[PDB]
């Protein structure tokens, strides 16, 4: 006997639609790709998609610490343009703008595959670092009646259900209904989180060739929790009296609010005409809204950024070190996103070479109407950090220290791509290319001014895999990427797109007779045309910057015994500003040099303890620099997660199980990361969650 | 003989010339005695008369100022904040004419010589910003350039953290300590130089390009920390006829930043001769002492005839209402007297004016008493309006008509802020309301003696202008982009990121109430300016009756 997550991590996690847009084994993908399945996520119970990727290399999942508002990922030392999220659902980009970024609950997901390195050859404009692809739960062939309950620390209560069945008796019509209601208290005092998500799905499958699945996902977040900044004085370094801010410190106002609403509908259609021609089309329309009244910290009064503020000026020079300057943002956004991707897959042979030719057309359009009001310096009263919070008037919008931000952002991307996976005996070359027509239009409603830029970009990817019969698969690939800029220069023109190029050499060990997945890769990823500070006495940005990231990623999954499953990863990252006006030669913030993670779970299959699973794991994050100037450093930390799971099948409930998850078992107090001297984030406190899943 | 008769003891004349590259600056070297009196004996009241080519003669009276200012406040919450201010201030020793003094010893042409004379443009500039989130460092340059005690936008800069201009680096028209030996006069108003919107670049040497410059000072705060805000403040005296700007900080003549130019309203008259009437009136700090001309040859008398051998000279203007009927640049016509002693107004666009004249023939003795006040404070104008601002305690009924001797003694350099937009921190306007801030240029302690003497008549109930400030301002936007939102300082908004040009005129009136008091009235007329903060020029007005 063996557990469900065992084969899932080492067998089911070998298929990958991401990285090639065709269902290809990972060893035949010329690029690094990690797959997390629903069974692995069922075992670990990640709070979001970020924690699901805790044991994969090359990705920094916990830079924001205890905050859960966004699923932001730093992949290979890079983030999306504007610190957005480069997240994809069902092969279509979850496009977001400004604070309007959508998140998908992991309980609604069947898989989460993360592509590392440029993937613009397939998905259009994308970050150089990589891409996260989420796959929605689809209706199941067999009936499913699952209810889940959670009762954790910080007053956590989650009730969820996952029902699937076949409407007809043969199976052509089947549905799935996944929902969850989650309420919890945030780590920071006075902040709460509420989420209601439901995912109606419907599959029409007239026969084995054709398949039409309707995918919808509606989420309501009356409160998304804490998203504030804390100074490095008090978190990384002691306060002047020698103390540190408590990990539950909340610098925001009492009436801080943060809402999100997500409504997306779409479909996933595939149809095989014959053994030669197969068509696929993915479509989705999403309507996301975000509201927010946030007061956030902006470093202590002795921070250089607050050099001449009036409120900090009136303090005594000694007192300036333990007073937190604050600002505010009042935001209301409405985003409309539509994306459709059509692919024609052709399979044919040219002599002794097997060709799998993929030809696709992808279209994307996004609109985001922002109605924001930003508090500038001295817009919020100072907060004493030596105190043993009150309300804020978010409607008293003083023009002296605050201003409007009313912007209508329009984006459009059309892409035509051709990919060829030609296989000759053991050699599999992957040559692909894509042409994009990214257009962007921004309108400032306050001044009635418009910024517009149309970009024509060509990106190609070329990789070679040699498939030894031992399962060892050496590979090397070159991938290009592009990301249109959003800023303008001194002349008011939007900059040319930044481009990412990568050389990656790796080896994948995917044996066909053993449940082991070992992958390693060494990469050289450069982001040219990065934006940097003006060296000529202006504060505008200029083009011409360059960031280079090299490193080694090792990932291992194995089932050493039928009772023992081990997931581990190691990462070495060398990120450096190769060309930049300031920060030249510096390492980007929140990028550690070394990251490691190890997981192991033991399942008892005999004796009095039969059906019991003991899980334990540990994530190590090396020291990272706290600001682009590399002035200070954030220390390393190791976080240990435990797990106790009991299969209720023996007690009489097949499929059911009760688990107890402890995250940060040793309750380490650490700073997760800092992006500057004024923005620092506490790591998550120890969390104990008892969860019961019942299968009817 | 004992009744303190006011007599003109000596008379000096010079012929003007457009020599040494002076296009429209009719200049002349002052007679040695006139130079000695102007510099080493500034308490003696000397009357200056301009005679124009058309035969009309005008007696110099009052003071006038010319302001050209630009300011922008662009910001992007995610990227950066950046702001800049630039003001050019000219002054004249006359209400309507462009009169000033300079040294012939300075190098260059006459306009270039004016860079060290009273006719220079006092150029003040600030540039600031910070690259970061939700930055407000657009206003740091304004906080550094201007000394303000008002509690508003976050930035306040200490005196040691910015630039202070010594009092001897500025050139007031009535300054007596610089040893001027030449005079210039034009039939125009002060140049309102409207060029540039930023101060010195902190990555350059701070040099001034364009016009011949002097007295250049600048302060720069350029830390090595990329998170610190950076700002620069600069000052320079420049030739008033050319565009002066700091290095790498020139003005784009584009829509976002408004127009450029040198603005000066002509009067249609061209000077041809200057006469100095040295009198026996000696100012003594509080009043005047009759010294000299005791009861001779070439001893002219002064009188105010209430309508042949008399040489009538138009002295001042009188109007029934302080309002000029204009919205924008209000130009007062020159009160002159024709060759046949006929009063007339030359040029201008303000109606309802009357030409008051003096009679110089070869009485009007001093009347004991006198009175003084210091015009100090700040007046906030939300449009066109006239405000009572001062009072001088003397009775004008005993005087012959409203004849008085007036001395405007400037105690400090607050006159450089006597204008509206461009003479104070534009961030004062952001906190909408009637807030009376004291934002002013950071000029050092006074070391220069600034006096202007004039003789003028105050008709009963009529308003007599004696200090005008004309200003052409642009609420600029650095660029036209949706990424950066410009700040509307003194306009409702920038409807297309297009610079909004504004005009204003501040005029101080001296009204003979007849209730043994002289009231002081400040009038404002604006165009495309929602609000202004006028700073009282800290003028000590000394008035003595004449009968
Ligand atoms: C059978 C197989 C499937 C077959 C599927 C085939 C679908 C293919 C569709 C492709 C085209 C498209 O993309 O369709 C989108 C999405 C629609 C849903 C799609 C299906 C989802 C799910 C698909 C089905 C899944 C199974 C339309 C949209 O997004 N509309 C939103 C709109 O913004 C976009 C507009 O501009 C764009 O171009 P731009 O100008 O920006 O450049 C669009 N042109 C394009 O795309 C062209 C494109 O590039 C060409 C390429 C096409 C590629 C196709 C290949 C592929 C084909 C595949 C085969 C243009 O579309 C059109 O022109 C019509 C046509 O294209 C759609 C018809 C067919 C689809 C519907 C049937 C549905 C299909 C049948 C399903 C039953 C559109 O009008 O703003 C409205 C609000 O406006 C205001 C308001 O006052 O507040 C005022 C406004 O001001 C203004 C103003 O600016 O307008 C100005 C003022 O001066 C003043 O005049 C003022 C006036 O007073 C006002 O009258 O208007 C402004 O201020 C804004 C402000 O910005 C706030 O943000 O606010 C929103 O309303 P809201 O938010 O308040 O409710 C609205 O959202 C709502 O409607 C959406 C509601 O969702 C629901 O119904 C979904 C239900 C689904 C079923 C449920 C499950 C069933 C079991
Ligand atoms: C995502 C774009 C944000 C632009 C403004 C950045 C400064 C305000 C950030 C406020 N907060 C810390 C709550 O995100």
């Amino acid at each position: 006997q063996e557990s469900a997550w065992g084969p899932a991590a080492t067998i089911a996690a070998r298929q990958s639609a991401t990285g090639t847009k065709t269902d290809t084994p990972i060893q035949k993908v010329p690029q690094s790709i990690s797959v997390v399945t629903a069974e692995e996520m069922a075992l670990h119970q990640p709070k979001s998609v970020k924690e699901a990727l805790s044991y994969t290399p090359g990705v920094s999942v916990g830079t924001r610490g205890a905050s859960n508002t966004y699923d932001h990922l730093i992949i290979r030392g890079f983030a999306a343009e504007g610190q957005s999220q480069n997240n994809y659902l069902n092969g279509l980009k979850l496009q977001g703008n400004f604070y309007n970024d959508a998140v998908i609950d992991p309980y609604m997901l069947e898989r989460a595959e993360i592509m590392r390195g440029p993937v613009s050859v397939l998905y259009g404009k994308s970050s150089p670092g990589g891409l996260l692809n989420m796959v929605s739960k689809r209706p199941t062939t067999e009936p499913l009646k699952e209810v889940q309950f959670k009762a954790g620390t910080d007053s956590l209560f989650q009730t969820g259900f996952d029902f699937s069945d076949s409407l007809d008796d043969d199976g052509v019509y089947s549905y799935r209904l996944t929902g969850l209601a989650r309420s919890a208290n945030a780590q920071q005092k006075g902040s709460e989180e509420q989420r209601y998500a439901i995912a109606p799905a419907f599959t029409w499958r007239p026969d084995d060739k054709t398949n039409f699945t309707f995918l919808s996902y509606f989420q309501n977040e009356p409160e998304t929790g804490y998203y504030g900044w804390l100074p490095k004085e008090g978190t990384v370094e002691p306060l002047p009296n020698g103390k540190r801010l408590p990990t539950d410190f909340n610098e925001g106002a009492k009436n801080n609010t943060y809402s999100r609403n997500e409504k997306m509908v779409g479909y996933s259609f595939d149809h095989e005409f014959n053994d030669t021609f197969t068509v696929r089309q993915n479509l989705r329309f999403a309507e996301n809204k975000t509201s927010q009244n946030s007061v956030y910290g902006y470093g202590v009064c002795s921070d250089p950024a607050n050099a001449y503020s009036k409120q900090c000026a009136a303090l005594a020079p000694a007192d300036k070190g333990h007073y937190l300057a604050r600002k505010y943002v009042v935001d209301d956004e409405k985003l409309q996103n539509f994306s459709v991707d059509t692919q024609l897959q052709s399979k044919f042979a040219t002599g002794d070479i097997d060709h799998t030719l993929l030809t696709g057309v992808d279209f994307m359009r996004m609109r985001n109407d922002i109605n924001a009001w930003f508090g500038y310096d001295d817009s919020v009263p100072l907060l004493n950090l030596y105190n043993p919070n009150t309300d804020f008037d978010f409607n008293a919008k003083d023009p002296a220290n605050s201003g409007p931000y009313r912007i209508l952002n329009k984006q459009k991307q059309t892409g035509v791509y051709v990919q060829d996976q030609a296989q000759w005996d053991k050699v599999l070359v992957t040559l692909g290319g894509r042409y994009d027509w990214a257009d962007q239009e921004s309108l400032n409603r306050v001044a009635g001014t418009t910024d517009k830029r149309d970009d024509k970009q060509f990106t190609w990817r070329g990789g070679v895999n040699y498939l030894f019969d031992n399962g060892v698969t050496p590979y090397f690939s070159y991938s290009e990427s592009f990301e249109p800029s959003s800023q303008v220069g001194k002349d008011g023109n939007i900059f040319a797109p930044s481009k990412g190029k990568q050389y990656e050499v790796g080896v994948k060990y995917v044996p066909e007779d053993r449940p082991i997945v070992v992958t390693g890769a060494v990469y050289n990823l450069t982001k040219t045309n990065n934006l940097m500070a003006d060296p000529e006495g202006s504060f505008f940005s200029v083009e011409g910057g360059e960031i280079r990231a090299r490193g080694v990623e090792i990932e291992a999954k194995a089932a050493l015994s039928a009772s023992v499953n081990v997931v581990g990863s190691y990462t070495y990252t060398d990120a450096e500003y190769t060309t930049d006006t300031t920060y030249k030669g510096n390492t980007p913030a929140q990028v550690p040099k070394h990251m490691a993670s190890l997981w192991a779970d033991y399942t008892f299959f005999d004796g009095p303890l039969s059906g019991l699973t003991l899980g334990t794991g540990g994530r190590y994050t090396g020291s990272s620099y706290g600001d682009p100037a590399n002035s200070f450093k954030v220390g390393s930390y190791t976080v240990v997660d435990a797990l106790v799971r009991y299969d209720l099948a023996r007690v009489g409930m097949a499929g059911s199980n009760v688990a107890l998850h402890v995250n940060n078992l040793f309750d380490r107090e650490y700073v997760a990361s800092c992006f500057n001297t004024y923005g620092c984030f506490w790591g998550a406190e120890r969390q104990v969650v008892a969860t019961a899943t019942f299968r009817f | 003989s004992d009744m303190s008769h006011v007599i003109i003891t000596e008379t000096h004349s010079t012929g003007l010339r457009l020599d040494q590259g002076a296009g429209d600056y009719y200049w002349s070297e002052m007679p040695s005695r006139v130079t000695q009196l102007h510099n080493n004996d500034p308490n003696r009241v000397v009357l200056t008369e301009i005679e124009f080519s058309d035969g009309s003669r005008h007696m110099l009276s009052g003071m006038s100022m010319g302001v050209g200012a630009k300011a922008y406040g662009i910001i992007n919450p995610q990227i950066m904040s950046q702001g800049g201010l630039k003001t050019q201030i000219t002054a004249s020793a006359d209400l309507s004419l462009d009169v000033g003094y300079f040294n012939t010893g300075t190098s260059g042409t006459i306009p270039q010589k004016l860079r060290d004379g009273t006719g220079c443009q006092h150029m003040f500039g600030a540039f600031s910003g910070r690259r970061g989130f939700a930055s407000s460092a657009m206003y740091l340059g304004g906080a550094a350039l201007y000394k303000s005690a008002w509690s508003g936008s976050g930035y306040v800069v200490a005196d040691a953290g910015t630039l202070t201009i010594p009092s001897d680096y500025v050139r007031h028209p009535g300054a007596r300590n610089f040893g001027f030996n030449a005079i210039y006069v034009r039939g125009r108003s002060c140049n309102r130089v409207l060029y540039g919107m930023e101060g010195p670049n902190y990555t350059t040497g701070g040099a001034v390009q364009g016009a011949s410059s002097s007295g250049a000072l600048n302060f720069t705060y350029n830390p090595s920390n990329p998170e610190s805000p950076k700002y620069s403040v600069g000052f320079a005296r420049a030739d008033p006829t050319n565009y002066a700007y700091w290095e790498s900080m020139g003005d784009p003549n584009d829509s976002a930043n408004g127009p450029i130019g040198i603005y000066s309203e002509h009067l249609g008259i061209y000077p041809s001769k200057i006469t100095w009437y040295v009198t026996n009136l000696v100012y003594n700090g509080s009043g005047y002492n009759i010294d000299g001309g005791l009861f001779n040859t070439s001893w002219k008398f002064i009188n105010f005839i209430e309508k042949a051998d008399f040489r009538d000279v138009g002295c001042n203007l009188s109007k029934d209402s302080p309002s000029t009927g204009i919205s924008g640049i209000a130009t007062f016509g020159l009160p002159t007297t024709e060759s046949n002693n006929a009063p007339s107004i030359k040029g201008g666009n303000v109606g309802g004016l009357h030409a008051n004249v003096v009679s110089i023939y070869n009485p009007l003795r001093l009347l004991g008493g006198s009175g003084s006040t210091i015009l100090s404070g700040n007046i906030v104008f939300q449009g066109n309006g006239s405000v009572h601002v001062g009072t001088v305690g003397l009775d004008l009924n005993s005087s012959r008509n409203g004849a008085i001797v007036c001395t405007m003694e400037f105690i400090d350099d607050t006159w450089l802020s006597a204008g509206g937009i461009g003479c104070f921190n534009p961030t004062e306007m952001l906190s909408q309301g009637a807030e009376y801030g004291d934002s002013r240029f950071r000029i050092g302690g006074n070391t220069i003696n600034k006096k202007l003497h004039q003789i003028l008549s105050l008709p009963a109930g009529e308003y007599v202008p004696f200090f005008t400030i004309k200003g052409t301002v642009v609420n600029a936007c650095k660029l036209q982009a949706a990424a950066y939102n410009p700040t509307p300082y003194w306009v409702s908004g920038l409807p297309g990121s297009v610079g909004q040009t504004g005009y204003y005129t501040l005029t101080y009136y001296m009204r003979n109430d007849g209730n043994n008091n002289i009231s002081i009235w400040l009038d404002s007329s604006m165009s495309n300016i929602i609000g202004m903060k006028a700073c009282l020029p800290n003028i000590k007005l000394i008035i003595q009756r004449l009968t």
